[PDB]
């Protein structure tokens, strides 16, 4: 079980618009100083994403910030994030989080990761703690509570252990990461990329491709998403709730994606330089049609246009009287094969889609018409003739 | 998923009843090397098999179950009258009687809710036009044989979706270098030489590609290597005569050789910028 | 990375100054967020672990032979140092140093296996 | 006169990566799938175009 | 603490042949472990990582099956250049230690 | 659009042409046969 | 099993038919003239080839 906090402050979410990053492989074919064109899921460029804070400092003027709310998942999720020391371990995947149906999880606890496709039941706020004068010395080791339920599950994982530092310090970040997660069939793929850095404040600006990194068979119902975070010890004596301990210096980033259209630009080594948006201004729409970053004077055509109607309209005629088609269908005399049998049908309004469920017949083949579409079709000097048949003589 | 395939055991002793392949010859599955392959199986009427077929969605029975219309795979039934089949009626199996709409290819829901032929909200109150959508289906053996259930599986392949994965039984051998021979990796078929390259690909790298969608380099499979695919020499040919009525002797001009990869030359050989020539001095 | 060039003395005699330097190439040490090492080995034999560093102190030293065993690093250049003033009569060997693998996922270390190790020279004693 | 020739000739090759409404672009991967009597109804459709 | 053994040693074949080598353990240690090779006159390198996985572009064909406790390691083909000794080290614990070292040379 | 008469470098249709000139933009007009003489 | 094309059964490992053909096919009903009450095993066949 998990502790309930209170004491944040409020402070408006604002937005940030994101440069040129967002890009990756989209297959396994290799290439060579040539200019490709592909479709499939992209970022946009120069386009808002939201922008959050985990920060605690000062006590006359300063604001206890603490941001990990639940946000959408859509089609997918660009994250990015920066620091100094080792936070945001993880994230949780689910659709409804709770024991009813099965989210996966990822996790970091400074000696192991585990990765569990699994049903679980996680609290308000799950998060995980660190600890400063361990009183055992060697220092900085404390303990997590996120899930206070399990279940047997499907795929588990578990890696091999290793040693970090959890020192947490102050200053200029420097470093910063990026994740790219897209669901597609029943497989989960992700990218990553890691850069030094020695900004203060800001995502940079820049261009820089991702590689995959690890595809997992799952097929799960995804739907919602929520990112895990970390704390420094409280430095007082409450009651272990009502209390957010102490935040560290980082920050998070959330984009989407979405279908477009772009071309690549390669080199004798492979690698990506930079690529064009041809859905982005007028101008860098003329470079996707000439294969080329140059152009030279002139005018060039490029697409259409047109006018999209906005309204429908259905006339026909306000006469409403139905048919005979059960006497005619329902009759216990019938006829001959000597004379056919002939009976307009005429000034009626029908309704033949009872005749799909309700008529419970055994041999039912239309052509001409799609059987499907008759209600929406109309005709003219329709007729009804029958005859009688061998069983066997229908085809 | 990474299982060796045998299709024997599917092919001599059968037995089957309903056997038919989509977008792929029967008697060939064991050269082909696919993957993401699925198995799917369910229970169906006896004289249902007119239902499970791409393109035909014009049946109340598939309102329930959808095949794309462009679909690769093979669909397999045989009978069960004694097994499945009890006297006095299974009441075992339910059905739903009719939907608001048609399902996507490959589309599931579940849950069942009391239909209202109107807007009135019977929920479960089932007043005026009001009916149940599960569906119960009692089997006789008295009936005719198109009444008792039949099992049926359905398989469905995804082509050039993955590196093979499933591949047939089939027996490796050594790399020859030069002299063009024919090849088979992992169902990329060609003809043409192989050599040693010096392109540096990608962990997560194994085809190749040119300017022109041409297959260039491969990963070959047991040593992880990566060579380089050119078609060997090929060319027009050409004849010179100086007239019937002169003499009967000739020559002959080769387009594009290196004249050595010419069969019967003898002597008076010649190289020039156009070719190589064979007949004069 | 063509990296771990590593110098010393040649002859020491008992219970006197031993001094040793690695100096790192193509990379830099402050920025890496990753560990650092030596290993020891005598003519024949196998070999054995004698330390681990990281940057800004956390130093770690086999139990054995403990007592006498320092490992100093200095930002100001790419080097660290280990000192034996007192030596034991049997440490002959040839002395390399070392870097630990970086963890697969994020930006942490260890994983407790090392690669891109170094040339190393010689030690002799009296 | 040179440019002209060069996208004329590049036309040429870059249709030869097109169904033509057929399953596939390949006539190894068609003579490698199907049997003899099914064949002659798609690779017909890849000469005709 | 924990100590590791290496059964065999100099075992010997020619260019075309099939060798095996296993190294013991006395915990449980699962499924970690490290191989090392020392190409006489330098520095090892490292091949073999974890249990059952290659690393930088070795040239393949060696593979050590998994195990809880007691590990192996084997190859398919042998060279005029394999010829060097193997080391087989454990990744549990912090007092990390080495084994003993078996010979392999051709005749 | 501007009053001035100008040559062509960027033709549009039906007397009109296109330039780039210096602050710095683009300018609209109707071309000119020649000096008058 | 009798018929140009449709070769993908072991019908047809006894007796062939080409694709490419030109003719007709007759058949009728045999259930007294060569059935017996017994039981007869005149009709041979192969089990595979
Ligand atoms: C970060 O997280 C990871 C994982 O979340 C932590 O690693 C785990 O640490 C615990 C703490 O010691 C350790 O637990 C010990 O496990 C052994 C062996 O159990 C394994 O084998 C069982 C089968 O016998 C299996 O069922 C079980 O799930 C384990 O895989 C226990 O020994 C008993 O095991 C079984 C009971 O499971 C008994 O039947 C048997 O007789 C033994 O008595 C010990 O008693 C411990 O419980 C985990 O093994 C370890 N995870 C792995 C994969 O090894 C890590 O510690 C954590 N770090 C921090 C800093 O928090
Ligand atoms: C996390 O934050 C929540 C925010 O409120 C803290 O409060 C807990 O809230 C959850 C759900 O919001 C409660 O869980 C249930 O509470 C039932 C109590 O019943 C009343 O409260 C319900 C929630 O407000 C309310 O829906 C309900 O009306 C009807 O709906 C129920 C739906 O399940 C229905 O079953 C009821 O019978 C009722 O008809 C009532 O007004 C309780 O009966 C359930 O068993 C279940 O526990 C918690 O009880 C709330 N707990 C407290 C202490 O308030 C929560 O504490 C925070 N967690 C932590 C760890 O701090
Ligand atoms: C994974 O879990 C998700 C969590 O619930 C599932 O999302 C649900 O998806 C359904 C269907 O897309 C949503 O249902 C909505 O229904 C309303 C009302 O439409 C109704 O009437 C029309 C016309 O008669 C009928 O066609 C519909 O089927 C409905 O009966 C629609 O207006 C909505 O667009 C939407 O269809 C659920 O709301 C949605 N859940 C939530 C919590 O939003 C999802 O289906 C699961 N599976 C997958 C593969 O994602
Ligand atoms: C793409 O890969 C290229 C390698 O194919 C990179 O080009 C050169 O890469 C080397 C490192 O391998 C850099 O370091 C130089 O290495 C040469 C080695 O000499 C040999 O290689 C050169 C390559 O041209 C060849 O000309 C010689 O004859 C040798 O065979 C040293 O001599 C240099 O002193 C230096 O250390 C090079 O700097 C680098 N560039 C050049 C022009 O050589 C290339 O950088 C990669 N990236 C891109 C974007 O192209
Ligand atoms: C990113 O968001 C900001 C604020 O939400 C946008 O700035 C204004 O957004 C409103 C929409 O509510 C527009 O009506 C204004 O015209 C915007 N101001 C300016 C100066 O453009 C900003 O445009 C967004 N960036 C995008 C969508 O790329
Ligand atoms: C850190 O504090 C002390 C060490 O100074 C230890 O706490 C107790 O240690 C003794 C074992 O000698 C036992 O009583 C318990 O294992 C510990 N807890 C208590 C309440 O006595 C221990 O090393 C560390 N404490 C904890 C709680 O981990
Ligand atoms: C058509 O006739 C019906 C009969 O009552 C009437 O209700 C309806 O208004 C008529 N249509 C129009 C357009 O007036
Ligand atoms: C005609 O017969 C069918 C057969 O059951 C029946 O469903 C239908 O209601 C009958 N028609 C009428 C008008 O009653
Ligand atoms: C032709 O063969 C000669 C000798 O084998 C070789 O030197 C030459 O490079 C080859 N190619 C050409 C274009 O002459
Ligand atoms: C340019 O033409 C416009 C068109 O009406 C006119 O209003 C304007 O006065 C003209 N300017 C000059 C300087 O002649």
């Amino acid at each position: 079980q998990c502790v309930n906090l209170t004491t944040r402050t409020q402070l408006p979410p604002a937005y940030t618009n994101s440069f040129t990053r967002g890009v990756y492989y989209p297959d396994k074919v290799f290439r060579s100083s040539v200019l490709h064109s592909t479709q499939d899921l992209f970022l946009p460029f120069f386009s808002n994403v939201t922008w959050f804070h985990a920060i605690h400092v000062s006590g006359t003027n300063g604001t206890k910030r603490f941001d990990n709310p639940v946000l959408p998942f859509n089609d997918g999720v660009y994250f990015a994030s920066t620091e100094k020391s080792n936070i945001i371990r993880g994230w949780i995947f689910g659709t409804t989080l709770d024991s009813k149906t099965q989210s996966l999880l990822i996790v970091n606890n400074a000696t192991n990761v585990v990765i569990k496709v699994c049903e679980f039941q996680f609290c308000n706020d799950p998060f995980l703690g660190v600890y400063y004068h361990k009183n055992n010395k060697s220092w900085m080791e404390s303990e997590f509570r996120v899930y206070s339920s399990a279940n047997n599950c499907t795929f588990e994982y578990v890696s091999q252990p290793f040693l970090m530092d959890l020192e947490g310090k102050q200053g200029n970040f420097k470093n910063l990461r990026e994740f790219v997660f897209k669901n597609i069939d029943g497989y989960f793929k992700i990218y990553s990329k890691h850069t030094p850095i020695n900004l203060v404040r800001d995502l940079p600006q820049g261009f820089s491709a991702l590689e995959p990194l690890v595809d997992l068979p799952i097929g799960i119902n995804i739907t919602r998403f929520q990112t895990l975070l970390a704390l420094h010890r409280s430095y007082l004596t409450p009651g272990d709730s009502s209390s957010g301990w102490t935040a560290g210096a980082a920050a998070y980033y959330v984009g989407y994606l979405q279908p477009r259209t772009f071309l690549l630009k390669y080199n004798e080594n492979g690698t990506i330089t930079d690529a064009v948006d041809c859905a982005l201004d007028p101008l860098s729409e003329t470079k996707c049609t000439l294969k080329s970053f140059t152009v030279e004077k002139g005018i060039y055509q490029t697409s259409n246009f047109r006018v999209q109607p906005t309204e429908s309209i259905v006339r026909f005629p306000n006469i409403t009287n139905l048919c005979p088609f059960g006497e005619v269908f329902n009759a216990t005399r019938f006829a001959s094969v000597y004379a056919w049998n002939r009976k307009r049908i005429s000034n009626c309004v029908a309704d033949y889609s009872v005749l799909y469920n309700s008529a419970s017949f055994s041999t039912f083949k239309c052509y001409g018409v799609s059987p499907t579409k008759l209600n929406d079709l109309c005709f003219t000097n329709v007729y009804a003739d029958s005859f009688v048949i061998r069983g066997d003589e229908v085809r | 998923s990474n299982c060796v395939a045998d299709y024997s055991v599917l092919y001599n002793s059968a037995s089957f009843s309903t056997f038919k392949c989509y977008g792929v010859s029967p008697t060939k599955l064991n050269d082909l090397c696919f993957t993401n392959v699925y198995a799917d199986s369910f229970v169906i009427r006896g004289d249902e098999v007119r239902q499970i077929a791409p393109g035909q969605t014009g049946k109340i029975a598939d309102y329930n179950y959808k095949l794309p219309d462009d679909f690769t795979g093979c669909v397999i039934a045989w009978n069960s009258n004694n097994l499945d089949s009890k006297v006095g009626g299974n009441y075992n199996y339910l059905y739903r009687l009719f939907r608001k709409s048609n399902l996507k290819p490959f589309e599931r829901d579940i849950s069942t809710e009391i239909y209202q032929a109107g807007s009135t909200p019977c929920n479960g109150v089932e007043g005026f036009n009001c009916y149940f959508p599960l569906q119960s289906y009692g089997f006789q053996p008295t009936n005719g044989v198109g009444y008792q259930p039949y099992r049926v599986v359905v398989l469905s392949f995804e082509l050039l979706h993955a590196p093979a994965t499933v591949c047939g039984p089939k027996k490796s051998t050594n790399l020859v270098k030069n002299k063009c021979v024919n090849f088979n990796f992992n169902g990329l078929t060609g003809t043409g030489v192989l050599t040693e390259s010096n392109k540096k690909f990608l962990p997560f790298q194994q085809f190749g590609r040119d300017i022109a969608d041409t297959t260039d380099a491969v990963r070959d499979p047991q040593t992880l290597e990566i060579l380089d695919i050119t078609p060997c020499s090929f060319g027009g040919v050409s004849v010179i005569t100086p007239g019937t009525n002169t003499s009967n002797q000739v020559a002959v001009l080769y387009q594009d050789v290196n004249c050595w990869r010419v069969y019967s030359t003898g002597s008076n050989v010649f190289q020039t910028r156009a070719g190589c020539l064979i007949g004069a001095e | 990375q063509v990296q771990l060039q590593e110098s010393g003395p040649g002859l020491v005699k008992p219970s006197e100054t031993l001094s040793l330097t690695c100096t790192v190439s193509g990379g830099s040490i402050s920025s890496s967020s990753y560990y650092w090492g030596w290993i020891r080995q005598p003519p024949g034999k196998g070999l054995e672990w004698i330390g681990s560093i990281y940057y800004s102190g956390s130093t770690y030293y086999n139990p054995s032979l403990k007592s006498r065993v320092t490992i100093s690093v200095d930002t100001s250049k790419n080097q660290f140092s280990l000192k034996l003033s007192s030596v034991t009569a049997a440490d002959t060997a040839v002395y390399y140093c070392a870097r630990c693998r970086p963890e697969y996922y994020f930006g942490s270390g260890s994983y407790l296996d090392f690669d891109y190790w170094g040339q190393g020279t010689l030690v002799t004693v009296s | 006169v040179v440019n002209q020739n060069a996208q004329a000739l590049n036309t040429l090759v870059k249709q030869l990566s097109s169904n033509f409404g057929a399953i596939s672009s390949v006539l190894n991967d068609i003579l490698s799938r199907l049997d003899p009597p099914e064949a002659e109804v798609q690779i017909d459709r890849l000469i005709t175009g | 603490d924990i100590q590791m053994t290496q059964s065999p040693s100099s075992v010997s074949a020619s260019v075309g042949d099939r060798v095996t080598i296993t190294c013991r353990a006395s915990q449980g240690i699962s499924s970690w472990l490290a191989w090392y090779q020392q190409k006489p006159g330098k520095a090892p390198k490292l091949l073999i990582y974890a249990a059952s996985s290659l690393q930088s572009g070795v040239p393949s064909r060696f593979s050590g099956s998994g195990s809880g406790t007691d590990f192996t390691l084997t190859i398919s083909s042998l060279q005029p250049e394999d010829f060097a000794t193997y080391y087989c080290q454990q990744a549990n614990s912090f007092p990390l230690t080495f084994g003993g070292g078996t010979k392999v040379e051709i005749k | 659009h501007v009053n001035n008469s100008y040559e062509c470098d960027i033709p549009i249709g039906a007397g009109i042409c296109a330039s780039y000139q210096t602050s710095q933009s683009i300018i609209a007009y109707t071309m000119s046969l020649g000096a008058e003489n």
